[PDB]
């Protein structure tokens, strides 16, 4: 109904496959070599997926590039919590159609206790009966959920955009405004995982080498430079609750 | 940049 819904439908992203050899042996490296891999290839996808957004071109480019770079862990964590919910009922981490974590591979991946985390997102996503239309207006959201405390280049339009999508996602809700503190709640509690999930990478990344874990060239660069300015305190995300 | 010439 809202050219804006009609909007976020139209450019929500296919199916992205990791590539992920699932004949061999699950193993730490094989395994996350192929999540990597997968994160590369749902990045070009999220880069693509923010351009055609309603509002995105109106930021400067530094402020659309840093935005995405910060926010990459939470959008594709929300939305794998999403695919493992439509498709497996939450019961396995579905990253991709080659790339289902089951119990062991959530053991296998070194990740557990964030896994389960994700995968307690997943079942939220039941719990609460969330729209696939809530979803997509989340998800536009939480790009814009993370930012550097020292401001962006036009901290202004990101603010108006912000407050937007916000009005949004208020007007496909709109005792019921209950649904906002869930939905707020929800978005706030990816944040938390993200994090865990960015030290995780980061380290792994510094040991990389030394585990035969492969991380494809763009994905280091933003692991070194944008990830740690966040892990620094640098870059914080907005929560809706303190 | 990678990140950067890619984006652009
Ligand atoms: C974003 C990805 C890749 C895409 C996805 O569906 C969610 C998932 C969550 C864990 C990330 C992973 C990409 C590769 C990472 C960053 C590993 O280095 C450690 C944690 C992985």
């Amino acid at each position: 109904q809202p050219i804006f819904l009609n909007v976020l439908e139209a450019i929500e992203p296919g199916v992205v496959c990791a590539g992920h050899d699932n004949n061999q042996p699950d193993s730490f490296a094989a395994l996350l070599s192929s999540l990597n891999e997968l994160g590369e290839r749902q990045l070009v996808h999220v880069v693509k997926w923010a351009k055609a957004l309603p509002g995105f071109r109106n930021l400067h480019v530094d402020d659309q590039m840093a935005v995405i770079q910060y926010s990459w862990m939470g959008l594709m964590v929300f939305a794998m919590g999403w695919r493992s919910f439509t498709n497996v009922n939450s019961a396995m981490l579905y990253f991709a159609p080659d790339l289902v974590f089951n119990e062991y591979r959530m053991h296998k991946s070194r990740m557990y206790s964030q896994c389960v985390r994700m995968r307690h997102l997943s079942q939220e996503f039941g719990w609460l009966q969330i729209t696939p239309q809530e979803f997509l207006c989340m998800k536009a959201l939480l790009l814009f959920s993370i930012i550097p405390v020292d401001g962006l280049k036009n901290q202004k339009f990101f603010d108006e955009l912000r407050m937007n999508y916000i009005k949004e996602l208020d007007r496909i809700i709109a005792s019921c405004s209950r649904r906002f503190y869930q939905l707020t709640k929800l978005l706030d509690s990816v944040q938390p995982i993200a994090r865990e999930l960015h030290q995780f990478t980061f380290d792994l990344l510094i040991k990389s080498h030394m585990v035969s874990v492969d991380f494809p060239e763009m994905m280091a660069e933003i692991i070194s430079v944008q990830v740690p300015k966040i892990l620094s305190g640098k870059v914080k995300p907005i929560y809706f609750h303190t | 940049y990678i990140f950067d010439l890619f984006y652009k």
